[PDB]
RNA sequence: GCGCACAACUGCGGGCGCCUAGUGGGCCGCCGCUGGUAAGCAGCGCCGGCAAUGAGGACACAACCUCGUGCGCGGGCAAGGGACCCCAGCUGCGCACACAGACGAAGGGCGCGGGCGCGCCCGCCCCGAAAAUGGACGGUGCUCAGCGCAGCCCCGACCCCGCGCACGCACAGCGUGGUAGGAGGGCGCGCCGGCGCCGCAGAAGCGCAUGCGUGCGCAUGCGUGGAGGCACCCGCGGCGCAGAUCUUGGUGGCAG
């Protein structure tokens, strides 16, 4: 189904939680670099959880692909379907989630007409 | 069909490893009669399958030995998922055929 | 695999078997250890007596009752040594221990069974003979161990059943031997071999 | 050594493309048809036959035994040049005196002892 | 090459056909290996094996025999592995793994304009030499040449080559590396011997 | 160990055109040492820097072994301790030259712990039986000299084997 | 002014200016010292380190040894090891018996093994050798798992090599640790000037999922919700929290 197929390649299944966000839930798992004098992942000690590098970063062109080769597209109404209508191989659509049902209708029938996936439908 | 009608039974005793470092990728077996080094390299580059049971469906790890590991005839197998530390002490089955890196 | 072994512990150094037991247990291999009480250990007895004692001297002066537990059977006093030649407190070393069974001389349970040797752990090969050693059953007996001579009583009735049983199989493949080389038999298999 | 059959003693015809090979242990003989597996999985044994016709057949429609699936295949087929190569070899083995029960009798592996016991 | 050997065999056959002893001429060059690491190195040590350039362990280079290249390599015997290749050393060195140091030139009709600072690590091809050497020498054996016999374009020649980042030796270095060779190391002058321990480094 | 004649002179000069050409017999694991223990001797009997030192030759002394019977070695050394240095004469009795002192080496370091660089070797010399010195070796230059082996030897590699093997025999 | 001319080796781009931070308690090792009975004491010199340097080996262990360090894969190794814990060992030659190896002195030992001239010398062992919770060659243990040696082999780091990717560079390539600190580019928040839009056919918010993303974070699905909101470009800023015996509010354990 993609044009060219571009395999996942995420360099690790890790997901980098905060430090401590296992532990306290005033710590959340938005990633926070640690700063302290002592802190066992900042001086990276064997056992510490990792922390994210310019070394974990996927392709440059492998970046931000789904379903394999496909690159997603934001769709708020049906005139953002006719710049897709072309490059149909290229590109996933996505309607955005404040769209209503009243135009999600126009929008799932143009597409499929232009020949447009849309991932919500 | 039996494992152990074609193939030779290896235990799968540890992980490559240094003393506390532990490489899961290349798994450490010893072949059943292998006990030098030369004997062992009679199965270099042989296939390697480890069978298990997932829900009750069977299941086949394929893999290759890569390499030989000391001088008792303990050679280091790679294969499409490595192997837990749950099943150091069970057997995989060492193929008499020769596989290679990319295809196992 | 086979990887159920019993071991007949006569003439062995003590260490020197539990080495080659528990690198077996760690491969997954079930060991059975027979006549502990003839384990050997190296050296003179009152040298083997002093590590004993010194062994005895170790508990909790807090609560005994959670020390260091003393073991005076030389089963119990194996699988001691075996305990920390694996590693016990994870999972996979006590699930090792848990294939080890160390008896004193031969319960009738292992009657007629197979017994097995770690050459390289027995003392005829490793020790010289000028060099004392003293069994388990020679120390523990002095420490608390009543069952010595009982042990080897029953050890003979065990090894009297067993020579006679060997007595008897031998003359049955003595016999399968003289009936195998016997010409008669010999062209009954070539007509076999002859009608396919 | 993998496939369908997976311990049967056949032989070896012919080297096909994509690293195949054609086998039949005889049909008559060990009741396994004419198949090509993957070139690797035939363990080689020291002992040939003497056969000396052309094993260039029409290989368009013989099935293929693939690694772990253990299919079953449909039954016999029309054997046009397959019935005429099969009887060679029948006749090949039974030149040889025990032959007929090699081929016959499933593979055993040999009691390990040493690595020089594996020769076959 | 095989001329040049036979002519000294036959050099020394004859001296011993005679009462006498001879030695040819020592090469004109050294095979130096860095056996050491990085650390701790004290600041004069530190700047010889940069101008050696043995700037990480079990690199290789070529430094010339001179009277001034000997005493640098006294002063820091105690981090390399030095001796002297023959030229079977020294072609396997170059044809296994040898790289050029090749300036970046943006203008094809004008050789004289190019970068400074930025040298380029590529292949050892002949057109590399070519190039940098103004058609005098434009093969790798031609290169080998300079090296060998020590000709005028030896500091060209040997500075064209990147050096060598060998391997670790296969069967180890058999004990403690850091310590002399005449204590049982792997560190000094292996005069001739130094092939014992490259020909294992090389792949 | 191998056996090194490394020859050795200063270096010639327009002074001195044709010097005094030395050589040193050397028992050495390779020529590097060998050059070592030359350069030494030259620096220590001589006043002849390694720096000035040109070494002209260095061959293995290898012996044939033909017919390979065993001789008889009497060997004076001189080892150095961590308390002092001292001499000593030990006789063995092997195949060649190089194993001798291969006995020797291996016969200090047990006997004295003396390693192979703390030992310079003054002289070894093949023995007649009428000359040897130590009636330990004297007996087995006896001939039809015979005693039986003791020590238990297995017979392949065993972790475990069932009591009837015999693994000794 | 004319003429001559590129000068040992090796490496390699270099010079200078401006603004500004942090720092101004250091500590450790090597070698060399000073004071002191000494000190894990105090004070110096040189170099290296820690601080700020991970990882491997040291039983654990800021500094020792190896050795640097993006994310992986493959190889080869270093230090250190190769009875079992615990990855990796076999072949030979010695030596030692003391709960030794496993803290030690002067002084000793017809203890054993070598050597020299009864006395010396060298190895191992012994005596000298006594502490308070029970206990530490790391443990098990080991008497060829000790003390020595030789031969061949093996294991073992992020080292080295090779490959791929990410990021940086002046980009046929090279490089990649980092406290205090500086810099760059983004993510996020309230509102502004615009510009594209969305929303009672359900906005924000919220809950749970899925996806994207090195990461800050983003997008969607479903549920809830019931009226607003989003994106980008700009501009303004009371603009991002785990800490402050923080502030305020709420709630636990303690505790029926
Ligand atoms: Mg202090
Ligand atoms: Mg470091
Ligand atoms: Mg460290
Ligand atoms: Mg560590
Ligand atoms: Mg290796
Ligand atoms: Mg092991
Ligand atoms: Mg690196
Ligand atoms: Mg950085
Ligand atoms: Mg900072
Ligand atoms: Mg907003
Ligand atoms: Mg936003
Ligand atoms: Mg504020
Ligand atoms: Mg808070
Ligand atoms: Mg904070
Ligand atoms: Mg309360």
């Amino acid at each position: 189904e993609p044009y060219l197929r571009v395999p996942r390649q995420r360099k690790t299944k890790h997901k980098f939680n905060r430090f401590h966000s296992d532990r306290f839930k005033r710590v959340k798992k938005s990633w926070r670099r640690p700063k302290g004098i002592d802190n066992r992942v900042r001086r990276k000690l064997s056992g510490a959880i990792k922390m994210p590098n310019k070394g974990y970063g996927t392709d440059k062109l492998a970046k931000h692909m789904v379903h394999g080769g496909f690159r997603l597209v934001q769709i708020r109404n049906v005139g953002d379907l006719l710049p897709l209508i072309s490059q149909n191989r290229f590109y996933c659509a996505e309607v955005a989630h404040s769209v209503g049902a009243k135009k999600r209708i126009e929008i799932f029938y143009k597409a499929m007409e232009y020949g447009i996936h849309l991932t919500n439908g | 069909f039996d494992p152990c009608l074609t193939a030779i039974p290896a235990t799968f005793i540890s992980h490559m490893r240094g003393r506390r470092i532990v490489h899961p990728s290349h798994s450490l077996l010893r072949i059943e009669g292998v006990k030098t080094r030369e004997d062992a390299k009679f199965f270099l580059g042989n296939g390697v399958v480890s069978l298990y049971e997932l829900s009750g469906k069977k299941m086949e790890n394929r893999g290759r030995i890569r390499r030989l590991h000391g001088n008792s005839g303990v050679v280091a197998a790679k294969f499409e998922r490595n192997l837990p530390p749950n099943k150091i002490g069970t057997e995989v089955f060492v193929k008499l055929y020769k596989v290679e890196d990319d295809d196992y | 695999i086979n990887k159920e072994i019993i071991v007949d512990g006569t003439g062995h150094i003590a260490g020197k078997l539990g080495t080659y037991i528990a690198k077996k247990l760690l491969e997954g291999y079930t060991i059975t250890v027979l006549c502990a009480e003839s384990i050997v250990l190296t050296g003179p007895i009152h040298r083997t007596k002093l590590r004993y004692k010194d062994y005895l001297n170790k508990r909790c002066l807090v609560n005994p009752l959670r020390g260091p537990f003393h073991y005076k059977e030389p089963s119990k006093l194996f699988m001691r040594l075996v305990k920390r030649m694996v590693p016990y407190k994870k999972k996979r070393g006590a699930a090792a221990l848990q294939r080890l069974q160390v008896f004193e001389g031969i319960p009738e349970k292992f009657e007629n069974t197979e017994r097995s040797i770690c050459p390289r752990a027995l003392l005829e090969y490793c020790a010289n003979p000028i060099r004392k050693s003293a069994t388990y059953g020679k120390l523990l007996s002095e420490f608390g161990w009543k069952h010595l001579n009982i042990t080897e009583e029953m050890k003979k009735k065990v090894l009297q059943r067993e020579e006679k049983a060997k007595k008897e199989k031998d003359a049955r493949m003595e016999e399968i031997q003289r009936i195998r080389e016997s010409s008669s038999f010999n062209k009954e298999v070539e007509e076999i071999m002859s009608r396919i | 050594l993998e496939g369908d059959f997976t311990a049967r003693r056949v032989v070896f015809l012919k080297q096909v493309e994509n690293n195949k090979a054609l086998c039949c242990g005889p049909a008559p003989i060990n009741n396994v048809p004419f198949f090509v597996i993957d070139e690797r999985y035939l363990l080689r044994t020291s002992t040939v036959l003497d056969l000396k016709e052309d094993v260039n057949i029409d290989i368009s429609t013989v099935f293929e035994s693939k690694r772990g699936v253990v299919a079953d295949r449909m039954d016999i087929d029309a054997n046009s040049d397959q019935k005429r190569i099969e009887n060679a070899i029948v006749d090949a083995v039974s030149s040889i005196r025990f032959m007929k029960r090699y081929l016959a009798t499933p593979f055993k592996m040999p009691k390990f002892k040493s690595v020089s016991s594996l020769k076959f | 090459y095989k001329e040049h050997m036979k002519k000294e065999e036959d050099a020394r056959r004859e001296a011993e056909a005679r009462g006498a002893f001879y030695v040819p001429k020592e090469p004109e060059f050294y095979v130096v290996v860095r056996i050491r690491g990085i650390h701790k190195v004290p600041p004069r040590e530190r700047k010889i094996l940069e101008l050696i350039r043995l700037k990480k362990p079990n690199h290789a280079v070529f430094v010339r025999n001179n009277a001034p290249m000997r005493a640098m390599l006294h002063k820091v015997r105690a981090y390399i592995a030095f001796g002297f290749a023959d030229i079977h050393l020294l072609r396997t060195l170059v044809y296994k793994r040898g790289m050029a140091k090749v300036s970046k030139r943006p203008l094809a009709n004008n050789s004289s304009v190019f970068k400074i600072g930025q040298d380029m690590r590529l292949n050892l091809t002949n057109e590399a030499i070519e190039d940098h050497f103004g058609g005098r020498i434009r093969c790798v054996e031609e290169l080998i040449y300079q090296i060998y016999m020590g000709t005028d374009l030896f500091k060209k020649a040997n500075n064209f080559l990147w050096p060598f980042t060998l391997c670790s030796p296969r069967k180890g270095f058999g004990g403690r590396k850091a310590k002399d060779i005449t204590q049982g190391g792997s560190t000094g002058c292996h005069y001739d011997k130094i092939g014992n321990l490259i020909y294992r480094m090389i792949e | 160990i191998k056996e090194y004649r490394i020859y050795g002179s200063k270096m010639p000069t327009e002074q001195e055109v044709a010097p005094q050409i030395f050589f040193h017999n050397v028992f050495a694991k390779n020529e590097i040492v060998a050059r070592s223990r030359f350069n030494n001797l030259m620096k220590t009997k001589y006043k002849i820097k390694s720096g000035k030192i040109v070494i002209l030759k260095i061959e293995e002394l290898v012996e044939d072994l033909k017919d390979m019977k065993i001789k008889n070695y009497g060997i004076q050394l001189v080892y150095r301790s961590k308390k002092g240095i001292h001499n000593m004469y030990k006789e063995f009795r092997s195949i060649s030259r190089c194993k001798a002192v291969e006995m020797l080496f291996n016969d200090m370091a047990g006997r004295h712990k003396a390693k192979r660089d703390d030992i310079k070797i003054v002289s070894l010399k093949e023995l007649r039986s009428e000359d040897l010195r130590r009636d330990r070796v004297i007996q087995f230059t006896k001939d039809d000299v015979m005693y039986p082996v003791f020590k238990k030897v297995l017979n392949s590699k065993y972790d475990f084997v069932l009591k009837g093997t015999n693994i000794f025999n």
